[PDB]
């Protein structure tokens, strides 16, 4: 019956205070109960609060909740941030029936400068084609923190048939790594006039174009 | 003292059958309802379905249902997940956990889950051993690479002209399609002057095959 969306990532410093939104599709967000779930790379899930602003039994103070009737949305605020905070977060919520997960919200406990990614865009090599395929590779690098959002776009139109994209990796100099892949055929390839790689990091989107026509 | 303790990882094939367990231990396994949940590699959770062992009452998100099967044998603590025919798009982390997050001015309702199964990775895969192919990618400063295309199993190594060449060399991690295969890419970052009087050579070697290509990549 409904959706939950949060952001896909979210950062801020040691000692400082952050907040998590989840908004609610269909029906009000108040007419059933948000749960907070912590989960760390490996570990298992773990509640935070539940009962909207409720605090399981030994999740320190630092964690709170919040419901926003106007936007339709619940909130995880975490104060006095600290480094074992960094983890994926997820709202969650029931239908009366079903329940409901948000799709996560990466959060990163900064521990250098926010980096934009540089992007790299390689249209099919011309000895490629001749085995009848096609690939677009962009490749994504020095990223902080690690956590991006990558679209691909013919002409004006997304695209997300024939698109594989890793996680982010650490690389040898602490930022982070990340690629992406466009399947065509030639013809595909030869018939729009150009191809988009977008990389959202932090809210700004990093852009590059190739072309059929060099 | 609660426990939900699942079996192990799960190394299976296309078409095979699997049946996974979750065993809970330190309290009633018939007074509470087992949920199982799905999260895919670098994906969210997604519910999958709910079980109360004390009568096998089961239901299943609408995502789910008639492509999976829950059941429980209470008699042994043990809620089972089972897929008759697994898909390569099946493999992920699969959780079990318990119903027992209650709301206190309620005391007959149960809301959320509040204990969870360790997990039980599942992968699966129909790709057989496969050498990669590779592509040139060509170029104050250029960039040029090697596509490395459609290989099974991991690793594979990339170098740049014997290993003579390090300086500006980014192999990037391989991505995991949705075919089974492995791709990556390597580049190299190198002045733009060099690109008329050096040649660039990628080095690839992949043992499991025996493939060896070495690609000239040409302005």
């Amino acid at each position: 019956n409904f959706m939950l969306t949060q952001p896909h990532s979210v950062s801020e410093s040691p000692g400082k205070t952050v907040t998590i939104s989840c908004t609610r599709s269909s029906g009000s967000i108040a007419s059933n109960y948000v749960q907070w779930y912590q989960q760390r790379p490996g570990s298992s899930p773990t509640t935070v609060i539940y009962e909207d602003n409720q605090r399981p039994s030994g999740v320190p103070d630092r964690f709170s909740g919040s419901i926003d009737s106007s936007s339709n949305s619940a909130s995880l605020t975490i104060s006095g941030l600290k480094t074992e905070d960094e983890a994926d977060y997820y709202c969650q919520s029931y239908d009366s029936s079903s329940w409901v997960f948000g799709g996560g919200t990466k959060l990163t406990v900064l521990g250098q400068p926010k980096a934009a990614p540089s992007v790299t865009l390689f249209p099919p090599s011309s000895e490629e084609l001749q085995a009848n395929k096609a690939t677009l590779v962009c490749l994504i690098s020095d990223f902080y923190p690690g956590a991006v959002t990558v679209a691909w776009k013919a002409d004006s139109s997304p695209v997300k048939a024939g698109v594989e994209t890793t996680t982010p990796s650490k690389q040898s100099n602490n930022k982070y790594a990340a690629s992406s892949y466009l399947s065509l055929t030639p013809e595909q390839w030869k018939s729009h006039r150009s191809y988009s790689c977008q990389v959202t990091h932090e809210g700004s989107t990093v852009e590059k174009t190739v072309a059929p026509t060099e | 003292e609660v426990q939900l303790v699942q079996s192990g990882a799960e190394v299976k094939k296309p078409g095979e059958s699997l049946k996974i367990s979750c065993k809970g231990s330190g309290y009633s396994f018939t007074s509470y309802w087992i949920g199982w949940v799905r999260q895919m590699p670098g994906k969210g959770l997604e519910w999958m379905g709910i079980i109360y062992p004390g009568d096998s009452d089961t239901r299943y998100s609408p995502s789910f249902q008639g492509q999976v099967t829950i059941s429980a044998d209470k008699s042994i603590s043990t809620a089972y997940l089972q897929w008759s025919s697994l898909k390569a798009s099946d493999t992920a982390m699969y959780y079990c956990a318990r119903l027992g997050g209650r709301y206190y001015y309620d005391s007959s309702g149960y809301y959320y889950f509040d204990y969870w199964g360790q997990g039980t990775l599942v992968t699966v895969s129909s790709a057989s051993t496969k050498g990669p192919s590779v592509f040139p990618l060509a170029p104050g400063t250029a960039a040029l690479g090697c596509l490395v295309k459609d290989y099974f199993p991991e690793p594979v190594t990339v170098s740049w002209n014997s290993g003579a060449l390090t300086s500006g060399v980014h192999t990037f991690p391989a991505v995991l399609q949705s075919s089974g295969l492995y791709s990556l890419s390597s580049v190299v970052t190198v002045p733009s002057s060099s690109l008329g009087t050096q040649t660039y050579i990628c080095n690839v070697n992949h043992k499991p095959s025996n493939t060896k290509v070495d690609k000239r990549v040409e302005p």
